[PDB]
């Protein structure tokens, strides 16, 4: 009973779960065939959009960095959904990946501002698990 | 065939060849002045990068107007800097229409943004330059006003009874305000940056500048800056002392005249933030136009009653 | 030195000498050209995830710049957007890789994280390390200024070879060498 | 034996200027290897062209401003009356502002 | 000031005629503009300099922009009517042009049989337009300042938006 159950931070046209634990977490052999019928599909996706998928007048995709998909009565936005996942680092999955000590630079890598506000949490519950009170 | 009147005439096309080239010159070179005011040779180095660049027809285009735009933003502007005199004997242009074929090359200034704006597949690009036309037309409409005011004091259009009408008092104190309305218009017109780049209040809207790459790129990058030297030569032919001057040479005295209100524009380039388009448009349309129309009026008066 | 040419990630490159060891009048033209298009150089800063401030705080339309600053990860998604504008450029074409995302994986080597540029456009200049400061980013265009400053690119496509010769420069690893192996004390971490 | 090498000036300008922006153009093409926009637009473009129309008559006025006398100065004076009357009927009405 | 005035006419001519037999009307806009280029110096070659100058301040300054103003905005490249290309098709051309060609034929004899005397030189500058504009014809520009005044009215009133936007898309009878 969830409206537009889609992916939502991977591409529509991937096979398997990520974060599942069979996943391999590694970037596969880069083949440009991949490339180039991604960018086929980013060619046709503006004339021969589709308003089934989105769950969505006149209908464009408008270009951090990220495009939403507008609806328009006239110059009136009626209806919008924002296309997200375009800076997927993957942080939880290599968190899997990782041990307690090398996870600190991915935990400034969540956003750029922060840094060491973002490691706070991280090494708070790192040391919470371990039991540590620190002085 | 040795005569002194074709020596007289090849002196003549002389003239003209480096009064063109000197006008060129001039934009080129304080183009990468006003880059260093916000190494000459620099410029030398853009334009053989450009020379050596693909110009881009865009396959949803057609090959005639995409690059007869440059070329009116060029020529237009650029031919309308034959009006100008800058001494008695190095003049190109002594016909009698000194101000209507300025008024001429202003009102064809529009149909390079119009035709950049259609030439540009692309609904963004021709909002943005319904905006900017618009804003060129709404001030054009009194630029023609704006220099009737000199007009009208000197009775006549030639540039030639001008200067010589300014040889008691210059025009710029007894019209201020044909000269604010002449300094609005023109950097409305020329496109010159409080009255520039109108695609910031909608994101639907686009510069006519994208999708021009190289040579026809470089012509509207020049042009623009061409026009706003013709348009110093104007204003200081027109308000200030034209090729007037107590002691150093006419001609150096109106290089350094242009050159001061060339200086003045790097000024209103550093101080004046960018007005709202509907700010722009109330302005030149409710403020400029009754007040030049006031002006001729009044000076009309003045000039009829000391009559005698 | 020894050059490498492409004519017509898959292309094929192979080592050659240069055509100006042997025209007087090319030659002086070709320094011209190599001159006017090094001291002209118009970036294309990319908009990605987080080596903006670096390029922001250093200091642009496209298809007018003949230089692409490739910054943030490649990721799966965006690596199309990637192609599509690097095509959309004319040639000729440079493009500096910012930090270790663009460069390789850069500490992503993940699912999600196309492992450098290199994968699908080729890089001309790369800048090593997570946030490079902009005096890299500067001391990169000299590198990539003096590398346009030794080609040897046609210069029109009617009369002459119709293929660009990069030049196979000396490593600035081995041209340091020197300065950076006579290294003797540094100092102590344990002030400022 | 001026006039006409004026002229000849004006021509050789004219002709050299079209001659280097074409010259310019391709040496640089040689060397290197259902919608509608608005109303408002076509309503500013409409008044710049009736005010322009009206400013011809102010252009005419402008050189024989002194051999009329006043009693031209009366008949310009009130067509710009009338086109003030237009133009703060305008102003009043609201069709000037832009309010985007 | 002769053979420059036969050159305007002819390629006003050819670019007239280009504007009636072409397809996609920015072109034929553009075609125009040069036309009333060609004009204008037609204007400068008789001695009429205001006459010129006018046309490409007003009729190629001010009426073609509105022109490809409107053009411009509501997007015609003759859509639906380039591929019917009836004007292509002689059934429909023999007609007309014949028949109006009738009608050149029959004024331009008309046109000969008036003595010559030729266009004289003495060019008339704005200073005669000015003081003959103020004298006699006083009436003529108050009554076109008023014709103006109406022309703006009808066209204000008629051609307005009604509707809120500065992008539309088109919906029929205005929703
Ligand atoms: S190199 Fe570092 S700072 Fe730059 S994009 Fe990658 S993670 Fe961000």
């Amino acid at each position: 009973g969830h409206p537009n159950l889609r992916r939502i931070m991977m591409p529509q046209t991937w096979k398997g779960h990520p974060l599942r634990k069979d996943y391999p977490a590694r970037a596969t052999e880069f083949s440009p065939f991949e490339l180039t019928k991604a960018k086929q599909d980013l060619e046709m996706e503006a004339l021969t959009f589709k308003p089934e998928e989105w769950g969505m007048f006149m209908f464009l995709n408008l270009g951090g960095a990220f495009r939403i998909v507008l609806q328009l009565d006239g110059e009136e936005i009626v209806d919008c959904v924002p296309d997200i996942g375009y800076h997927h680092r993957g942080a939880e999955k290599m968190g899997e990946r990782q041990s307690w000590h090398s996870y600190i630079p991915y935990t400034d890598r969540i956003e750029y501002l922060g840094g060491c506000v973002n490691e706070m949490p991280y090494v708070l519950a790192v040391e919470k698990l371990a039991g540590i009170t620190v002085p | 065939w040795i005569s002194p009147e074709l020596i007289e005439i090849l002196l003549t096309i002389l003239k003209a060849v480096v009064i063109l080239l000197v006008v060129v010159t001039c934009g080129a070179f304080m183009s990468f002045g006003e880059r260093r005011l916000l190494g000459s040779l620099q410029l030398v180095a853009d334009m053989i990068k450009m020379f050596f660049k693909e110009d881009w027809i865009p396959k949803f285009s057609d090959r005639v107007i995409f690059t007869l735009a440059p070329m009116i933003a060029f020529t237009s502007l650029l031919l309308a800097f034959a009006i100008v005199p800058v001494s008695p004997g190095w003049v190109v242009a002594d016909l009698n229409i000194g101000i209507l074929f300025f008024l001429m090359m202003a009102g064809l200034a529009v149909y390079a943004v119009l035709f950049a704006g259609w030439s540009s597949n692309n609904k963004y690009s021709l909002l943005g330059a319904m905006r900017a036309s618009a804003q060129t037309l709404s001030y054009e409409v009194f630029l023609g006003l704006s220099l009737m005011g000199v007009v009208a004091q000197a009775g006549s259009f030639n540039m030639t009874d001008i200067v010589n009408s300014q040889a008691h008092v210059w025009n710029v104190i007894p019209q201020f305000f044909g000269f604010i309305t002449f300094a609005i218009a023109g950097v409305a017109v020329c496109h010159r940056h409080p009255f520039d780049q109108p695609e910031a209040e909608q994101e639907l809207a686009d510069g006519y500048h994208i999708e021009y790459s190289g040579m026809k790129f470089g012509l509207f990058f020049v042009g623009e800056y061409i026009g706003i030297v013709t348009i110093s030569a104007l204003m200081v032919t027109l308000f200030f002392g034209g090729w007037q001057g107590p002691l150093l040479p006419p001609f150096i005295w109106f290089a350094l005249k242009t050159a001061f209100f060339m200086m003045m524009f790097i000024l209103i380039r550093a101080s004046l933030p960018r007005p709202r388009y509907d700010q722009v448009m109330s302005f030149g349309w409710k403020i400029c136009l009754p007040l030049t129309l006031i002006n001729l009026l009044v000076t009309a008066a003045v000039i009829l009653w000391q009559a005698q | 030195m020894d050059y490498t040419l492409t004519r017509i990630p898959l292309q094929k490159q192979e080592i050659v000498t240069d055509p100006l060891e042997q025209n007087v009048f090319m030659g002086k033209l070709n320094d011209m050209v190599n001159w006017g298009r090094k001291n002209s150089i118009w970036p294309y800063n990319f908009g990605l995830s987080c080596c903006y401030v670096e390029m922001v705080t250093s200091f642009a339309s496209p298809r007018q710049a003949d230089l692409m600053v490739v910054a943030g990860t490649c990721f799966t998604k965006m690596a199309p957007v990637i192609q599509r504008l690097y095509d959309q450029m004319l040639e000729p074409k440079w493009v500096i890789s910012m930090g270790a995302c663009a460069n390789s994986g850069g500490m992503y080597d993940i699912y999600s994280v196309v492992q450098g540029v290199d994968k699908f456009i080729p890089v001309d200049v790369y800048i090593p390390g997570c946030p490079p400061r902009p005096e890299a980013y500067m001391q990169a265009l000299m590198l990539l200024q003096e590398s346009i400053g030794k080609e040897r690119r046609p210069l029109s496509w009617v009369v002459g070879d119709q293929g660009v010769y990069r030049a196979n420069m000396q490593s600035e690893r081995e041209r340091k060498r020197g300065e950076r192996i006579a290294v003797t004390n540094l100092r102590t971490p344990d002030e400022i | 034996t001026e006039v006409i090498a004026h002229h000849w000036a004006f021509a050789i300008f004219l002709i050299v200027a079209i001659g280097l922006c074409c010259l310019m153009l391709v040496g640089g093409w040689f060397l290197g290897g259902r919608l509608r926009l608005s109303a408002k637009f076509y309503l500013v473009a409409m008044f710049f062209v009736i005010f322009d129309v009206e400013a011809l008559y102010l252009f005419a006025w402008s050189t024989s401003i002194r051999e009329s006398g006043w009693v031209g100065f009366v008949e310009a004076a009130i067509f710009i009356f009338v086109l003030l009357a237009g133009l703060v009927y305008l102003v009043r009405i609201g069709a000037l502002d832009w309010t985007p | 000031m002769e053979f420059a005035f036969y050159i305007c006419g002819l390629i006003a001519i050819l670019a007239t005629l280009r504007v009636i037999t072409h397809t996609n009307p920015v072109h034929a806009l553009l075609y125009l503009i040069i036309s009333l280029l060609a004009i204008s110096g037609v204007f400068f070659s008789l001695g009429a300099y205001f006459a010129g100058a006018l046309e490409i301040i007003v009729y190629a300054g001010a009426i073609m922009v509105l022109f490809v103003f409107v053009v411009m905005m509501l997007n015609l490249g003759g859509s639906e009517i380039e591929q019917e290309r009836q004007w292509l098709k002689p059934q429909v051309w023999i007609g007309p042009a014949i028949l109006s060609a009738i009608m050149l034929v029959v004024i331009v004899y008309a046109i000969l049989g008036v003595n010559d005397q030729g266009i004289d030189g003495t060019p008339i500058s704005a200073k005669a337009v000015g003081i003959t504009l103020f004298g006699p014809y006083v009436l003529a520009v108050e009554l076109a300042s008023m014709l103006l005044l109406a022309g703006l009215v009808v066209a204000f009133h008629v051609g307005r938006e009604e509707r809120a936007g500065e992008v539309l898309s088109n919906r029929k009878d205005d929703s």
